[PDB]
């Protein structure tokens, strides 16, 4: 057994998926022949490996985002989460009130609106 | 106990200046400490200072700057005869050019530079620079 | 520093930090000049001439610089009653 | 045959301002207490007055299951006779490479010294301003000022450094194990550093806080430069 | 403040401070954070003054203005809450973000390709980004950050107090910071509503 993939495979596998993302299928044989044309792998046995790992990565890339390499459409959805989230447009719900000892600060700083009072019991853990 | 008051005093203001401070509290206030710090103020190593009054002995508070490097005491109090002077000041000062050995004479408490012009030896107390 | 002529010597005259009153050497890489920008104070828009400070590494590394920078701006502006 | 150097393309901000020659002396650099991260900056301002004096070339060696393995550790001094000195240590497998590594490192760590007078003035300072010390792990030195024409009265090791510094008159005394000269020379160099870090009544007048070269010359550095 | 009421805190901003819970601050205190606090409740929670927060905001922001290049005021945050906030900061105003893990040696190397020499730093939370602070004191960088009650001060020149335990307190404060620098330098000034809001400086917050 054994046969844990080396770094020479994992380095180029990531690269080949980033710049030829479109050409990929999810079949072994198709992904082999693409790697043969978009690059030269100087061995035959090495080629049969790099294809198989390119296949095995492409399975996971069709789920959530991989943390070793980037593709375009994930950076799209990244941007779409990072410019507005549907949760709020209001700040925060527009009116939030506070309890005393905060009101005393506001009293001495010329503010006197939009408050509630509750004088919660003593004390820490008690 | 507190055998020598002046000797315990200077170490506070020495320690305090190093850490970076500019107000201190020194007790228990001897007249000897006052006239010391008066001479030390003229030359410009410390600022104006406030004597708090108590019936017990008082307390003194000082405002100081980073100009001071160290004031030490020399104890016990030896005599000087204006030929012993040159030997003392060599060992105790960083340079001939500046630094001030203090002493007391019958003509009062003063630096060594003044005592030489009055022809007065006396008992040495401390130094500073 | 002066001589017989009063001729000034010493290759560089070092700079002396604001809240510690001591001098920082050629190698001392925790000493920072910190530029505060003035404003006109009629519209609250930037106007040119800066207030510049200097702080030594000793007060920085112990965590006393925060008070010093506050006090410096407290004796000037912008700080009123904090 | 074929001619022209091309050497020293700066990757350092401070190095670029020197190469474009908008910083006119090292004295500006030291006044802002900046690091120097390249060895060609110093060798641009100077380079026709810097000598080197290789102090010791010392072996050290550790033990492993195949026996000894020895690396050569050499100390190399550097200084022009106008007030700038430095010192460096480096070790390597072989000799010449370690020496050349130290001649680079010593230029990098170069600093100025402050010279002063005895008790009176007649121009041109000949000695140390004040009585200072410098310690490196149980070795210390006590550089004491001296009158003109006494020469440097010291051991052989600090007599190198102080002579290169342009400090021509000095009294000294040592304390502790000076046999292990790596301590002894680093403790001398420690003392020589303190000269501009010792406050004197001359320097009591307050500085004007002139604006930094980093600030003023930033206009050329807004292209892509770092 | 300085100018009489054309820089002083308005009635509007008070609501935003209180809705984002910035006034609240943790149980543990430091001896450099004593003055910023006013007092305690009847319970463990110590109420930061908002007047004292406001003054520190200004000269902090004015120092970010004082540089003549806005491409070398390098902001840093590595906590997840402080990722989205800083990204909008340094996108809107000319600055350089360093998001996530710092990867040490980036202020002292000549071989690394992420080497930079900035002038200022603006850090969230000293006790997540202790690494850049230590390296700042090797190359003479001024430093600014957001402190809490229990965050110690060391290798920082000025603090900007905040609740900042992972809250709307974070994103609100980075928005306000970017608002001020534009009032002095930019043409956004008028001091009446800016188009950009603090509703996208808040945390990603994993959605349904």
């Amino acid at each position: 057994m054994g046969r844990v993939r080396t770094k020479t495979v994992k380095k180029a596998a990531r690269v080949i998926i980033e710049k030829y993302y479109t050409r990929l299928g999810n079949d072994f044989h198709t992904n082999k022949r693409v790697c043969e044309e978009i690059a030269i792998i100087p061995s035959k046995k090495l080629r049969n490996k790099i294809a198989g790992y390119v296949t095995h990565l492409m399975k996971r890339i069709q789920r959530g985002p991989v943390r070793g390499i980037s593709i375009k459409l994930q950076e799209e959805e990244r941007e779409r989460r990072d410019n507005y989230v549907p949760e709020v447009s209001a700040l925060d719900q527009e009116i939030i009130e506070v309890d005393p000892d905060t009101k005393e600060m506001l009293k001495l700083l010329d503010f006197g609106s939009l408050s509630n009072l509750q004088v919660t019991q003593p004390t820490v853990g008690m | 106990v507190r055998m020598n008051v002046l000797a315990d005093a200077l170490k506070s203001i020495n320690n305090a200046e190093k850490r970076g401070k500019r107000q201190v509290l020194i007790r228990p206030c001897s007249k000897v400490i006052v006239r010391f710090l008066t001479v030390m103020m003229k030359h410009g190593y410390i600022g104006e200072f406030e004597i708090i009054d108590d019936h017990r002995a008082g307390k003194i508070v000082v405002n100081l700057t980073g100009r001071l490097n160290k004031c030490g005491v020399i104890s016990p109090r030896f005599d000087v005869q204006l030929k012993d002077l040159e030997k003392w000041q060599n060992n105790l000062l960083p340079s001939r050019q500046f630094g001030f050995i203090v002493l007391t004479t019958s003509a009062g408490i003063m630096d060594h530079e003044e005592a030489r012009r009055k022809h007065t030896g006396g008992k040495i107390l401390g130094f500073f620079f | 520093m002066q001589s017989n002529a009063g001729e000034f010597v010493d290759l560089y005259v070092p700079r002396k930090c604001s809240a510690s009153n001591r001098i920082i050497g050629a190698k001392d890489h925790a000493s920072i000049p910190m530029n505060v920008a003035e404003v006109d104070k009629v519209t609250g828009r930037f106007n040119g001439q800066s207030k510049t400070y200097a702080i030594c590494g000793a007060i920085r590394r112990m965590g006393e610089s925060d008070d010093s920078i506050l006090r410096l701006a407290k004796s000037h502006g912008i700080v009123s009653q904090n | 045959g074929k001619a022209g150097d091309k050497e020293w393309l700066p990757v350092t901000k401070l190095g670029r301002l020197v190469k474009d020659m908008k910083i006119k002396s090292l004295e500006e650099i030291y006044l802002f207490s900046l690091p120097i991260k390249e060895s060609e900056i110093i060798d641009f301002f100077l380079g026709a007055a810097l000598k080197d004096k290789v102090l010791k070339i010392m072996p050290v060696q550790k033990q492993t299951q195949a026996g000894q393995r020895t690396r050569f550790k050499a100390f190399v001094a550097i200084g022009d006779y106008n007030g700038h000195v430095g010192l460096g240590m480096k070790c390597s497998k072989e000799v010449a490479t370690a020496i050349r590594g130290a001649i680079i490192l010593a230029k990098l760590s170069i600093v100025p010294v402050r010279r002063g007078y005895w008790g009176n003035k007649i121009g041109k300072p000949h000695t140390v301003r004040c009585k200072v010390t410098g310690r490196c792990g149980s070795v210390l030195v006590r550089l004491i000022p001296a009158p003109r024409g006494t020469g440097i009265i010291s051991a052989p090791v600090p007599k190198k450094l102080l002579l290169m510094a342009g400090i021509d008159d000095c009294y000294t005394s040592a304390g502790g194990c000076t046999a292990t000269l790596g301590n002894f020379a680093k403790a001398t160099f420690d003392a020589i550093s303190k000269t501009y870090s010792y406050l004197t009544p001359d320097l009591w007048k307050e500085t004007v806080f002139t604006k930094s070269p980093y600030q003023e010359f930033t206009d050329h550095l807004v292209k892509t430069h770092t | 403040s300085g100018a009489l009421d054309v820089l002083q805190m308005k009635e509007e901003d008070v609501l935003k401070f209180l809705a984002a819970g910035t006034h609240l601050g943790g149980t543990n205190l430091d001896f450099q954070m004593e003055q910023y606090i006013y007092k305690r409740k009847s319970d463990g929670i110590y109420i930061i003054n908002l007047k004292r927060t406001w003054e520190k905001l200004l000269l902090a922001a004015r120092a970010i203005v004082a540089i003549e290049n806005p491409a070398d005021v390098s902001v840093i945050s590595s906590r997840n809450t402080g990722q989205r906030a800083v990204l909008k900061f340094a996108a809107a105003t000319g600055a350089t973000p360093i998001a996530g893990r710092f990867t040490p040696g980036t202020f002292t190397n000549q071989i690394q390709a992420a080497f930079r020499e900035p002038r200022l730093l603006v850090v969230t939370d000293p006790r997540a980004d202790h690494q850049p602070l230590t390296e700042a004191s090797y190359v003479n960088l001024p430093t600014i950050a957001l402190c809490n009650t229990d965050s110690p001060l060391r290798y920082v020149d000025i603090a900007i107090p905040c609740n900042n335990k992972g809250a709307h307190s974070v994103g609100l404060m980075w928005w306000m910071l970017a608002r001020e620098v534009l009032r002095m330098r930019g043409t956004i000034s008028r001091e009446h509503p800016w188009e950009v809001m603090p509703d996208l400086y808040f945390y990603r917050d994993p959605e349904e």
